[PDB]
């Protein structure tokens, strides 16, 4: 009732 | 042949001019005599500074590539004689070391 709780080209 | 890429190690593309750099230079004339001696020649040493190849090996740290020598001598039929035109790799230079053996000289 609450709701908050490698290198390439 | 080119640089594989996995002998390659250098990440830059390089440069392969291949009809500037990749023709017949001709050297020198040296003149064979009776009592010749005979003479070597350090590649690319001989092409450094010549040619758009001997610009491209100064102007870039690295080089890589083949070579096609061709070594000429012509005589007469009726000369005689015979050369060894050969290929030595890493082809160090010593000395006479002073002639007695006993002086660490270094080639220039």
């Amino acid at each position: 009732r609450v709701a908050d709780m490698n290198t390439q080209v | 042949s080119y640089c594989s890429d996995d002998d390659a190690t250098a990440v830059d593309k390089p440069t392969r001019p291949d009809v500037s750099v990749n023709r017949f230079y001709t050297l020198d004339t040296k003149l064979w005599e009776k009592s010749s001696k005979g003479w070597y020649w350090k590649f690319p040493d001989v092409l450094t500074e010549t040619g758009v190849f001997g610009q491209n090996a100064q102007f870039h740290y690295l080089y890589r590539s083949g070579f096609c020598i061709h070594v000429q001598c012509n005589a007469s039929k009726f000369h005689q004689g015979a050369l060894l035109v050969a290929i030595l790799p890493e082809y160090v230079i010593g000395t006479v070391a002073g002639g007695t053996g006993t002086e660490d000289s270094h080639p220039p």
